[PDB]
Formats: structure tokens, sequence, C-alpha cells
């Protein structure tokens, strides 16, 4: 495979720094020229920095100029970046691009989101949507995860671990007045083998420790309890 | 500054459709320029590089042209899994500058929203604030609106939706409104209920459930 993976994001103070890192496999590294491309929320791609292949040739955009300092490892085949005196607008998901002279951008990271606010961490709760006892569609029946209280973004939720990716919707999240996000997630699956198989939602919140595994269950709902 | 402006901004097309994206470049930048397809919230990957060249894999269907000032990208037979956002991108010289973008959304048939409704959980209800969702699943278009009702009293200002993106498969839209209250507000009544109101819904559906019964 041909990899890049961003990490080292996270929650950040105005005029805090941080340090973006992006690791290579795959590919040749040496001979390629490094982009970190980042997209703020609800905005469009904006190229931030790129390094040359030979590394020491480095290159800005005028926004970020003076705050952000580029760099490359070629013996780790590792890009760096280091974000200093950080605004409120450089928030974003940045991706590390890896590019061929003026080829284009043709091997992408899968991004990392750096979040810059002056509130601090929490931690998300995650409860259980538990299916009803008919549910007929058909043979289809929903059930779902509840993700609420938590903050920043973003949150990673799976079914099954990654064994059931089908019919999974997991919805963007929604910022709260208390200032906290929520989302849901929600799976279809067949109503006659919800007794049969085990259901369990996935959760991670990367700025907290959380990771949470909610089992999933239908109830009696004769006498409810 | 090399200015790129994309247009048109967003569009819809249906399956098998031919769309073109035009994107203009405020200074001649000969023919090195980079198309950029990015399914929502995913990385963006390089479909088109110096103006007319597809990147090995990607779907003959996409094809670039035009040179200097003037560039183009064809889709040819639109299908359900490109809706996603696409951007040009400048490669003559630096710094690099984006498009702003053009959105390309999947036009199919209206499809009736599946309806779903859950109460909170017991676990919430230690938490002194219960959240009851209702589920609209798989539905086109985009355009729906929730009815939450306790008692059948009326509700307004206390629910929040979140919205999918459209599904690269079958072009659908799921959404999710969330009615929160407190929980002794909960505990007091009895019939829960969020009626939607969709095109694909001569009338509209309501699921309901009582708040101690299941």
């Amino acid at each position: 495979e041909v990899q890049l993976l961003e990490s080292g994001g996270g929650l950040v103070q105005p005029g805090g720094s941080l340090r973006l890192s992006c690791a290579a496999s795959g590919f040749t590294f040496s001979i390629y020229s490094m982009n970190w491309v980042r997209q703020a929320p609800g905005k469009g791609l904006e190229w931030v920095s790129s390094i040359g292949s030979s590394g020491g040739t480095t290159y800005y955009a005028d926004s970020v100029k003076g705050r952000f300092t580029i760099s490359r490892d070629n013996s780790k085949n590792t890009l760096y970046l280091q974000m200093n005196s950080l605004r409120a607008e450089d928030t974003a998901v940045y991706y590390c691009a890896g590019s061929q002279w003026l080829y284009g951008m043709d091997v992408w990271g899968q991004g990392t989101t750096v979040t810059v606010s002056s509130a601090s961490t929490k931690g998300p709760s995650v409860f259980p949507l538990a299916p009803s006892s008919k549910s007929t569609s058909g043979g289809t029946a929903a059930l779902g995860c509840l993700v609420k209280d938590y903050f920043p973004e973003p949150v990673t939720v799976s079914w099954n671990s990654g064994a059931l990716t089908s019919g999974v919707h997991t919805f963007p999240a929604v910022l709260q007045s208390s200032g906290l996000y929520s989302l849901s997630s929600v799976v279809t699956v067949p109503s006659s083998s919800l007794g049969t198989q085990t259901y369990i939602c996935n959760v991670n919140h990367k700025p907290s420790n959380t990771k949470v595994d909610k089992r999933v269950e239908p109830k009696s709902c004769d006498k409810t309890h | 500054d090399i200015q790129m402006t994309q247009s048109p901004s967003s569009l819809s097309a249906s399956v098998g459709d031919r769309v073109t994206i035009t994107c203009r470049s405020s200074q001649r930048i000969m023919t090195y320029l980079n198309w950029y397809q990015q399914k929502p919230g995913k990385a963006p990957k390089l479909l088109i590089f110096v103006a007319s060249h597809s990147q090995s894999g990607v779907p003959s269907r996409f094809r670039g042209s035009g040179s200097e000032t003037d560039f183009t990208l064809t889709i040819s037979g639109l299908q359900p899994e490109d809706s996603a956002t696409y951007y040009c991108q400048q490669s003559f010289w630096t710094p690099l500058t984006f498009g702003g973008g053009t959105k390309v959304e999947i036009k199919r048939t209206v499809a009736a929203p599946s309806v779903f409704i859950f109460p909170p959980s017991d676990e919430q209800l230690k938490s002194g604030t219960a959240s009851v969702v209702c589920l609209l699943n798989n539905f086109y278009p985009r355009e729906a609106k929730v009815q939450w009702k306790v008692d059948n009293a009326l509700q307004s200002g206390n629910s929040q939706e979140s919205v999918t993106e459209q599904d690269s498969k079958d072009s659908t839209y799921s959404l999710s409104s969330t009615l929160t209250l407190s929980k002794a507000d909960y505990e007091k009544h009895k019939v829960y209920a969020c009626e939607v109101t969709h095109q694909g819904l001569s009338s509209p559906v309501t699921k309901s459930f009582n708040r101690g019964e299941c």
C-alpha cells in the first residue's frame, strides 16, 4: 500500500503550539515533495505549506507565513508541521499530501483535526438506542448509539469493531447550546437476528482518553424495566 | 497570487448525465492544473493532472480539458458514487491555490423515509436529561420536517437535527431529530411521537411510544 498517516492533532488554546507528524510508507519518500493542506469546517481546501523532496526548500501560504514551520526527516520518512501562535481560524482538519514536481498531489493522508479553543476537553457519554419490540418495516429493524456531551471534534464510532459497516449511518455532530457536541450512530439489521447477534458500538474520542464499547440490546418492554 | 474560481458551485444531475465543471485561473498557468475529488469528510483524491491526464485507477468517465486560463472537468455518465466535491488546483506557480469547489449532488427519484423512534435509555435517565431520537432513513430529497409531539402538545425550540451526506450507492439521505428534555419533564408525560412530513409521503407518518409502556 501507499500510506500517509497524520498524528499530533487535537485541542490547543489560542496562542499555543502543537506539532503535526506525518509518516510515509509504501512509496519513495526521498523523491516526493510533501505538502500540508488543511480544511476548515464547512470551508474549502486551503494549501498551507509544502517542502521540497531534498528538504531545505520550503513554501508557505501568506496566511501562516512566520507562524508555521514545515520540516521533514528523510531518514525517518516523516513530515513535520510545527504550528505556533495559533489562531481560531487555524482550526481545521490537516492533510499531508505527497506530490512529484508539478504533477499534482497524488498521495494523501487520512487527515488529522486541529481544534483551537479556550474550552477544556470533555469526554463523551455513550448511550444505547434500543430496537423496538416490533420494528417491522419488513425484516429490517433499526438500532443505534447515542454519543453526547463531548468536546472537541471528532469522535470515531465503529460497529462490532469494523466488522459491521453495512447500513451504518453516523450523523454529523451537532453543536449544542451547552458548547459541547452530540451525534448518533445507527444501523439497520434483520429483526429476526436481534437475539442471535451481538451489536456493539465502539466509540473513541481522542482529546480525552474515552474509549467505550456499549452493548445495544432490546428489552422485554412488556413490563419495561 | 493566482486565483482559481470554479463554476458552478453546486449542481444536481441524474445518474448517466453529463456534468461539466469549469475552472478559471486569474493568470496563465499553461497546462498545469489538477482536479481533486473529495467525498464528504474524507481525504481528497487526485483525479486529473496536467489538466488532461487521468491518475492510474481513476474511472475513464472523468475527462479533463482546457489550457492556459480556461479549464474543464467533464464527468460523462454520472454515477452514484460520484457524489462529492471537486476542486481544481494550479501547480504552475507558487503559492499553490485551490478553487472554491463544486458540490455535485446526485438526482434520484423521490424516496419516502423509513421512520423509527427511540426512547431515552435507562442510563441516560440517570443524567437528569433525556433524549429521544427520531430516525428518518434513506429518503430523497434532503428536505424534511420533523414535528415532535409530547402528549399531543406541539414542541418547538427543544429539537436539533443532523443530516447525513448523500449515500454513494442509493443516493439517499438520512436524518436524525433529537428531542432534548429534562428528566423530570420527561417523566411527567406519557406519549412521545415524531411526525415526519416529506415529499414522498402523501400524509405525514407518525411513530410514537408511551413513556413507561416500552
